[PDB]
């Protein structure tokens, strides 16, 4: 069930471009009328989208980068708008990095491939970093206004969704079904699932992730 | 999903002491549907309170309207204690005339 | 106008609360109830003098006794592990020309997850317990064909009817009685508080004034009265000793120019 | 002479820390009486380290994921500090992203092996971007105040350097050989040769790259 | 402190009638040898020209350095790939604070510091490719490596602990500064006041602004070298438009014992 | 490494009009060592200017004065223009009496 998975990224979807900032949906309502994205189990499973981005192609390997067969859609897990699907999930990975001892970062990853075209207007921000004076650790933040746009979604297309929740106290043993949305004047480590969300990356980069099948 | 409660406090009419009114708590966008209100007067839970009909608002939270009959004094205190599954102790509220 | 009705069912009621309920909704004025307990439509607050037919509340009563059935029924096609609180948005709403438009939505556990697609003459959906509640709402005799004449003749019809035995009830204009106050909450800053207190219809809007500039609208709130009118009630903070250069303006339905009201 | 290589990412070198900014080496000079890390071909052609990360182990691979056996270092490369040597430039690759017209940035990764402890103080620095207002373009900028701080590499150890320059004008057509500082009020895009300067990547962490055993 | 230091360049294409080779040497900040490929022949420089040094030790110096030149143009050859090439070297030695001679011998290719002189094993040093080259090469010449470890370990100490008998006096001299406090408009708002030192040494200028006798900030300072070895120092503030009074320059220069204080000329 | 001149020009004592002085343009901090250095009367090479030798400072870049003697007048401008192989166009620097 385990596969290492070589997306090679395509080009910004917008509002993101080259020479901007990484755009991610920050909160987990949407502008009048419109809906988030929700990859989900079920009505008590589910994560809102947050980061888009597009993969323009998915080369899968097993374990030991021997190439393997592209698995079929995992079953019970959808992306879904308001009522209506619009995307199969492939495969999904979390990173659970452990901010403080209470603290608890989890960024997951779901690699989808859209099957019913579709957009979305949700509420989006960025992530900055203010320059301090002298080695004062200066925070990575997400940017608190919103600015509404409309992300949209073509059929067929691959595409790789991201959620971050930060989970205070204790931890659950297994997938982390929590969905938090990106609290403003908080800080945020860097995880591997998070690279992608500063800037946009060129075209045609590749990137080896170590996902699985089933939760 | 699960929503805490809004607690709102309030005279149907001006509160003009020494005059018959009515004191609503209005406890709105909660989920799920199980709560627990008591009207309060100087920490004392006014047995005679009448709510209305469960209904849900249009984002699928629930709302509830909670009343008495009652005639202010220059030194009650009126209160509104809600304890949902999601407040770990039960809220309090106090009325301000004001509202 | 529009006719709304709120149908809530709970797979683990409290003891005495009924596993299921409705309220029906003229606008923003509650007319009908129901319970799984009395198991009977009654009207409410000033329904009861409308001069409805005596059958009228007995035909509402059994298409609600067919939906109890359902909504209970739903649970059971459910699996998984409880609680659950299944909901029901059914209505339809007056057009321009006679022409209702009908509204079919269902919410689990508050997720919004189901609808009724008047196209394929099914509830719809895509979570999972959307399609095994639809399925089993659709193998349930004529549940199809129920749901589809509440929502295309049964609603409309009822709605034509009541607006012509409710106008007046529709046309209810109170006017609020206006109390702008003040508070010193905060050190140095002053919070005025502007209330409207007994109203319907419940459009009202307060606006404050400094000076009388334009001075913004403060935090607003808003709620129903026991006689089904509406309060609503704004802070605006100010700086200590520069409220009573400070006005507040209510535009209400009911009064024919807008309110000024002063501390 | 092209092999991906998989990177398993070491813990953060002082002074950077999983919960603070990437420290980066500025300018092209040290403090007086330090020096600057060079990865060298000859007096004529180094590049001089930015970025400094610590790998606990490397895999090697073919161009098509098949196993490989380490390479021997690349003939002609060393990171030379002062006149004296300290590592073996193992692997390199270059990342040429095209900033508008007349302008392309050149981030240079070097995977190399200490071969001698060392001790650096550099003139750090990092990436900050400041918060703006509505669908406003915030760049990525370096800070212009530099922090002086010491840069420990101990032997034998796998290291992964980087050096990004602003190439003005017109481009060579093989290994761009500019040493440019990390200019102040310049904005930067990413590319896959930065995404580990960002915040330190939680240990363990692991990258794919397609490098070159030679130039 | 006193250090007799010499700076060697060699270019691999020199220009036309220009020297490929030539050498400077320095006690403390003041020249006194000077050489090159084309004259062949070490001359002295300055008030060096006075010195009693006998006729032979200059032959011995100009015989060192045709050594010199030899091994730096050697080395061009041995570099081999194509040119230019500009080879610098500073070799010298350093009066400690206890009478102890402190060697310099550090080599710079192409402006970039690439090697160095090992004392221990009589090597040059260096991990650049063309330091390896060119320490083969010096290698291998005849017996290079003990004229250098005798020009580093001997010669220079002996060489400094003479030139400071004979010539003292011409590391001592001191000339002071001819001030000037110029004021010009740098804008409307602002005028920028000039202060200037123009022929002074030892080169240590300090120059100060004042406000109204308030501690002001030394604005831009500028600073260069004169044709008689006698240096200029300039420093510009800007400073609000109509207050160019009130500001007066302190200038503190070794000629003068007592701060002196420059005041705007009309 | 190449390194770009530092352009200075200034005038050997108080610049004085009708009193003949020295002009200086030190160019220094530069490398390679092949520089080009003219003074310039009003936009012409004087033909009469000698320099120092080519020395370098403790970072290896070298340092060069050029003087010519020269009268200063009411109407008169006097410039240095250098070119060296990291100036794409020759620098030019105008002589301001402040200096």
């Amino acid at each position: 069930e385990e596969y290492k998975v070589v997306l090679t990224f395509g080009s910004p979807m917008s509002p993101n471009a080259n020479n901007k900032q990484t755009w991610v949906n920050k909160p987990l309502d949407a502008p009048s009328g419109h809906y988030n994205v929700k990859i989900a189990k079920d009505v008590d499973h589910y994560l809102t989208m947050q980061g888009f981005t597009s993969i323009a192609s998915v080369d899968w390997y097993t374990i030991d980068f021997q190439p393997s067969e592209a698995p079929a859609p995992i079953k019970g897990l959808q992306v879904l708008v308001n009522i209506s699907k619009k995307a199969d999930v492939y495969a999904v990975k979390q990173f659970v990095t452990a901010q403080t001892n209470n603290k608890h970062q989890v960024t997951s990853l779901f690699l989808v491939k859209v099957t019913t075209g579709f957009q979305v207007n949700n509420y989006l921000s960025y992530f900055y970093r203010a320059s301090a004076t002298g080695d004062a650790t200066t925070n990575l933040l997400v940017r608190g206004d919103t600015y509404t746009a409309g992300i949209s979604f073509t059929q067929g297309g691959w595409y790789l969704l991201t959620n971050t929740s930060i989970v205070d106290g204790a931890m659950p043993p297994g997938w982390v079904w929590n969905n938090v949305e990106l609290k403003t004047n908080t800080a945020y480590h860097m995880d591997k699932g998070l690279v992608h969300l500063i800037m946009p990356l060129p075209e045609s980069t590749q990137m080896c992730y170590e996902m699985l099948t089933s939760i | 999903i699960q929503r805490t409660p809004k607690i709102q406090v309030y005279s149907r009419h001006p509160a003009e002491n020494g005059k018959s009114n009515f004191l609503n708590c209005y406890v709105s966008g909660f989920h799920p549907s199980d709560i627990e209100v008591d009207l309060l007067k100087n920490g004392e839970r006014i047995e005679k309170v009448e709510h209305s009909d469960l209904s849900f608002s249009k984002d699928w939270s629930f709302y509830l309207l909670y009343y008495t009959e009652f005639t202010p004094t220059e030194k009650d205190e009126y209160a509104c204690r809600v304890n949902h599954v999601t407040l770990s102790q039960p809220k309090i509220v106090k009325w301000d005339r004001d509202m | 106008l529009s006719l709304l009705y709120h149908l809530t069912a709970v797979s683990s009621p409290a003891p005495g609360t009924p596993a299921f309920w409705v309220s029906g909704w003229l606008g923003p004025q509650q007319y009908l109830s129901y319970n799984s307990l009395r198991g009977e439509a009654e009207p409410c607050g000033a329904w009861v003098w409308e001069n409805q037919v005596s059958w009228y509340w007995e035909k509402e009563t059994t298409d609600l006794r067919i939906k109890e059935k359902l909504f209970l029924e739903a649970f059971k096609a459910l699996g998984g592990k409880g609680p659950y609180t299944l909901q029901g948005l059914l209505g339809c709403e007056l057009g321009p020309d006679n022409t209702s438009v009908p509204t079919a939505k269902f919410a689990l556990n508050g997720e919004e997850f189901m609808n009724f697609d008047l196209k394929q003459g099914t509830w719809g959906g895509d979570w999972p317990e959307a399609l095994a509640i639809s399925q089993r709402w659709q193998q349930q005799d004529k549940a199809a064909n129920k749901e589809l004449t509440f929502l295309l003749f049964s609603c409309p019809h009822r709605l034509r009817e009541h607006l012509e035995r409710g106008r007046g009830n529709l046309e209810w204009k109170e006017p609020p009685s206006m109390r702008l106050k003040a508070r010193p909450s905060s050190p140095g800053f002053s919070v005025l508080t502007c209330s409207a207190f007994s109203f319907y219809p419940p459009e009202l809007q307060l606006r404050f004034l400094r000076n009388g500039l334009a001075a913004g609208t403060g935090q607003g709130d808003f709620g129903p009265n026991s006689d089904g009118s509406f309060h609503a009630s704004s802070s605006l903070t100010v700086k200590s000793g520069d409220e009573h250069h400070y006005c507040c303006i209510v535009q209400h339905a009911g009064l024919a120019q807008p309110l000024r009201v002063e501390l």
